[PDB]
RNA sequence: CACACCCAAUUGGACCAAUCUAUCACCCUAUAGAAGAACUAAUGUUAGUAUAAGUAACAUGAAAACAUUCUCCUCCGCAUAAGCCUGCGUCAGAUUAAAACACUGAACUGACAAUUAACAGCCCAAUAUCUACAAUCAACCAACAAGUCAUUAUUACCCUCACUGUCAACCCAACACAGGCAUGCUCAUAAGGAAAGGUUAAAAAAAGUAAAAGGAACUCGGCAAAUCUUACCCCGCCUGUUUACCAAAAACAUCACCUCUAGCAUCACCAGUAUUAGAGGCACCGCCUGCUGGCUCCACGAGGGUUCAGCUGUCUCUUACUUUUAACCAGUGAAAUUGACCUGCCCGUGAAGAGGCGGGCAUAACACAGCAAGACGAGAAGACCCUAUGGAGCUUUAAUUUAUUAAUGCAAACAGAAACCUGCAUUAAAAAUUUCGGUUGGGGCGACCUCGGAGCAGAACCCAACCUCCGAGCAGUACAUGCUAAGACUUCACCAGUCAAAGCGAACACUCAAUUGAUCCAAUAACUUGACCAACGGAACAAGUUA
RNA sequence: GCUAAACCUAGCCCCAAACCCACUCCACCUUACUACCAGACAACCUUAGCCAAACCAUUUACCCAAAUAAAGUAUAGGCGAUAGAAAUUGAAACCUGGCGCAAUAGAUAUAGUACCGCAAGGGAAAGAUGAAAAAUUAUAACCAAGCAUAAUAUAGCAAGGACUAACCCCUAUACCUUCUGCAUAAUGAAUUAACUAGAAAUAACUUUGCAAGGAGAGCCAAAGCUAAGACCCCCGAAACCAGACGAGCUACCUAAGAACAGCUAAAAGAGCACACCCGUCUAUGUAGCAAAAUAGUGGGAAGAUUUAUAGGUAGAGGCGACAAACCUACCGAGC
């Protein structure tokens, strides 16, 4: 098929670029993903995952001010413009973030820890055990990928030898260098799962289509069969 | 029991 | 219902040929007194017929000449005048139709 | 007097039409050779023409000077888009079938003519750099589903109006088809049209109107029609969705709930990140419960039942009128069907239900309109089992496989280590090919399939299937139970099986009704051995189900 | 006497021989047949299956470069069905021919046109005067069914025996095919013309030649050997596989658009109710206006709505609010 991505631009904006939906079908046409189609179109906002990216003018620590928190159609959580210097630019918002707040992005790390503030990015270095985190990263330069959704936040559950242990919203711990930038807090749109569909046109508005109406027997275990030994063969059924 | 249709068969037009 | 066997010819022609199909003769045929063309006894002559609808479009046509336009009817009679002729004593006040040919035979003047 | 001259399948002959060739022959033949070599029959093929049948069906508002006017309908019309491509403009024509007509005849043929851009289409120098704040009278207010409209800097550049679309009664439906057909206006017209060819006013049929008294007594059912009407039960929460062309539902989907899987990026998921995503169950909510299950209930329903009142021709019990149809007159003109028919009734007979046969009875010949008892009436579909070593879909602990994919192992390879790739193994996934052995009305449950005996054909042999009943799938004694060889029997074929004199060699053809299994193949030096191949003349290895 | 019936060429088939074609101008890979601007996209990869084995699962012939012979031999093979060499041997080879067809034949062909299908693809029908048409005063007669000429008179498989005589009398249960047995009310046939269905080996037999030899290398022979003559049909599935062609209908999706009066109400997958979409019930219709429509009555009609345009997903699949629905008027697997 002559499938060609929306994501053909290289140059970071604010701008809300548009794009087109995929309806669950791959660059070859056929359906990869199912239960996806339609809904309300949207613009993509470009996010800036990586929250100390200085100007090409400056270095080191710098400090932005909050413009404006914004509902984003893409992601579940909401979304802040930041203006720090001469440029401006989309980041994940936290809980607790207004307009005309100032946030903090540093890479220092220093002897001892510092007064943890909500939004601002330190390294993990640089912030005290089991302070709410967000937006983490696997390695320095990577960006942010994880506890992203509304609400998440993960926990920094010890720092040894220049490592973090990190407890991911699934209750999982990841271990990653003390260098690696996180958000301090949770994120916005706490209550974001406590919202009622109230109507199956709703689910039609977000881009999600009913489900297949096919009874499928089919499941972890019932779909699945064990397979009997031939020992245990003779006991499997036993009429009754 | 399954239903069975018979298309009808036009006959050329120059006849 | 369909045909249990094909019906033979000679079959048909009992049918087709019996006398209630066939044609009757009319015996109502007599030649017109007048033109000597053929008519029925109680219907008029065609040709007959025919000679007086040819004259009357003709008369029509020279009553919408005069009126010159519908919803104009006259309300007083009508008199058909020929070539040669001068309104009569009882052909006073009534609409007189002017024809340019002379009057025929079997049209009399009253 | 003559005499080969009355059987299916099959078999043996003697003749032979037509055709071509060799040679004859020369108003159509002879002797040979050769072959697309002979049609009362395949719901045969093509073509012609009958039958049904001049039947079904089809069509034109009225008068008129053919100027015009009148009656009626308008749920249409006009334009654009799309499509179509000259397809009711003029003229002429031996013209002459558009489902009637037709001289000007004309929605036919030929020629000629035509739709003129302002509308619409066909656009743009480069490189960078810009673009957080909806729409809805956009002002209030109130949102979520978060939205349909923007540049600057520098460089380059000042030539000019080309090209194409433009018609119509039009498109997709085999047709001049009651269908399908986007948008802008008109919302009853200022535009566009004609339901009746003429007649008669039978039945039957369709639509409509009216009805005494009664008001569901009709009926599977208040279906239709009339009226404008109450109370529930069952099921499904609800709006929504589905078998286009017999099922609109109680089925599916659905918020809500619940289970399972996943810790992550440059083409789906996603430019996302567990408050997420995917695979599923269930069908909100509320109550109750386990550590998942049961009731209640708001509205809602072309769901399935029940009911008050009303309503009514649904009915007691039908009737009248109008329209279409109808019948007749004129024009045009099909289809299924059809062995031939010179095509009666009653009893009897008969592949068992007779127009055709037997015995009686009846009987001049023909149309036209009705009827639907028969011609096991006609077409097609379907039901009902059964059969095929005929198919296909689906399912699986049917048989046969891992080529393929994934996860590992070792080898290979690198190598101070590691990966990728490749080869070979091992699991798993998802698939691939193939098959459903017979007998017992069917299904369920069981039995049965080979061999021997009896009831079982009384007396040579054979023979009663199905059926009834009892057995056999051994064991024991020998160890010349060695080797050879006349003549015979034979389970109705074959295969297989059985008896046996003499002779050599020894000694001084074992019992037993059945007590059994071919070929191939496998093992072995040879000898020899190997299957409840029991579906027992045996396929090397394959089930179930289809409404 | 109408409809018709007749005709002889057009051309074709099989061989031989010889190795064939494609620039007149203009246009033609973009929406082919379109004068005139920055591309970078590039080709190669075992066939399978039907069928045979009376199932099927290993297997099952498909010119590979010299006719003949070795030879259907060695070999291969559920050692079954069947498959099958080589060493070796070694011939002629002159296009212009026909015991080929003659308009239902021979190529489908007058043409791959008309027409049918979205497409891949399928695929016709027919012509006939004479030396002269610048002779139409033509090109006699006769022939299928069908008709007309010319409707019919008790009664009956339509005929036969007859008879002075059509009928009347007497006698007679249509044909084919399939079954033990068909008048059978079992199958097939309206009718006419044309077309349409028995192909071959070993052995044996028969008739010639020669003869312990036969035959124009090879092969057989205990009278054989050589040659000839003489025996083995037609139509029809549902299927399977390979390669193409299809989402202009429909299923869903993408892009960017459009539509929804009035009223009650309220910021409603709200109510009533047009346009519009759908198709509940009844009736008409059933070769119909229509291979699914019409009239009335109905459900929805600001939304999970309806809809125009372009694009995508293709058959070992797609798509699916699962109906085994739909994927161009036969989808349990399109054409
Ligand atoms: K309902
Ligand atoms: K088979
Ligand atoms: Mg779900
Ligand atoms: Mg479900
Ligand atoms: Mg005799
Ligand atoms: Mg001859
Ligand atoms: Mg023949
Ligand atoms: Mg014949
Ligand atoms: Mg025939
Ligand atoms: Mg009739
Ligand atoms: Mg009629
Ligand atoms: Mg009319
Ligand atoms: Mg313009
Ligand atoms: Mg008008
Ligand atoms: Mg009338
Ligand atoms: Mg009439
Ligand atoms: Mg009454
Ligand atoms: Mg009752
Ligand atoms: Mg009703
Ligand atoms: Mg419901
Ligand atoms: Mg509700
Ligand atoms: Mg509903
Ligand atoms: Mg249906
Ligand atoms: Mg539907
Ligand atoms: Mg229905
Ligand atoms: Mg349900
Ligand atoms: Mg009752
Ligand atoms: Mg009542
Ligand atoms: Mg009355
Ligand atoms: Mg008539
Ligand atoms: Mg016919
Ligand atoms: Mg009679
Ligand atoms: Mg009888
Ligand atoms: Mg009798
Ligand atoms: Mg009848
Ligand atoms: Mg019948
Ligand atoms: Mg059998
Ligand atoms: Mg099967
Ligand atoms: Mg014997
Ligand atoms: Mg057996
Ligand atoms: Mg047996
Ligand atoms: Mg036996
Ligand atoms: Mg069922
Ligand atoms: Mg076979
Ligand atoms: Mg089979
Ligand atoms: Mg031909
Ligand atoms: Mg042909
Ligand atoms: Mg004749
Ligand atoms: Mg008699
Ligand atoms: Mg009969
Ligand atoms: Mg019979
Ligand atoms: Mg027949
Ligand atoms: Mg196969
Ligand atoms: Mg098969
Ligand atoms: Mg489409
Ligand atoms: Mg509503
Ligand atoms: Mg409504
Ligand atoms: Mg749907
Ligand atoms: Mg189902
Ligand atoms: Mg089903
Ligand atoms: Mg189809
Ligand atoms: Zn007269």
């Amino acid at each position: 098929a002559n499938f060609v991505s929306w994501k053909s631009r290289t140059k970071y904006t604010i701008t809300p670029v548009k794009m087109r939906k995929s309806g669950g079908r791959d660059h070859t046409g056929r359906i990869r993903v199912h239960g996806i189609g339609g809904g309300h179109k949207q613009r993509y906002r470009m996010i800036d995952f990586l929250r100390f990216r200085p100007e090409e003018t400056k270095s080191g620590p710098f400090e932005e001010k909050v413009i404006q928190v914004r509902y984003d159609p893409c992601r579940s959580a909401d979304i802040a413009l930041v203006a720090g210097g001469s440029r401006k630019r989309w980041i994940i918002a936290t809980e607790n973030m207004q307009a005309g707040d100032t946030i903090l992005n540093s890479n220092h790390i220093g002897r001892m820890a510092v007064a943890a503030r909500e939004g601002d990015a330190h390294p993990l270095g640089a912030l005290p055990v089991g302070t709410l985190i967000n937006n983490v990263e696997s390695e320095p330069g990577r960006g942010a990928q994880y506890i992203r959704a509304a609400g998440t936040c993960g926990v920094l559950l010890r720092k040894v030898n220049g490592t973090a242990i990190i407890q991911l919203p699934s209750k999982r711990q990841m271990q990653v260098l003390e260098t690696c930038v996180a958000t301090v807090g949770r994120v916005s749109n706490v209550d974001h799962n406590k919202r009622v569909i109230g109507k199956a046109g709703r689910n039609r508005w977000l881009g999600k289509r009913p489900n297949s109406g096919r009874w499928h027997r089919k499941g972890g275990w019932a779909g699945r069969k064990i397979r009997p030994l031939p020992p245990m063969k003779s006991y499997v059924k036993l009429p009754s | 029991t399954k239903k069975r249709f018979t298309p009808p068969i036009y006959q050329p037009k120059f006849k | 219902a369909a045909p249990k066997n094909r019906r033979t010819i000679e079959v048909n022609r009992c049918r087709r040929r019996n006398p209630q199909k066939l044609i009757k003769v009319k015996n109502n045929i007599d030649v017109c007194p007048e033109c000597g063309h053929l008519k029925q006894k109680h219907v008029l002559c065609a040709y007959c017929y025919e000679k007086v609808c040819k004259e009357t479009a003709e008369i029509r046509r020279q009553i919408g000449k005069q009126e010159g336009g519908p919803f104009k009817a006259p309300t007083i009679e009508t008199v058909v005048l020929y070539t040669g002729e001068t309104p009569s004593e009882q052909d006073q006040g009534k609409r007189i139709i002017e024809r340019d040919r002379k009057r025929p035979s079997w049209f009399t003047q009253n």
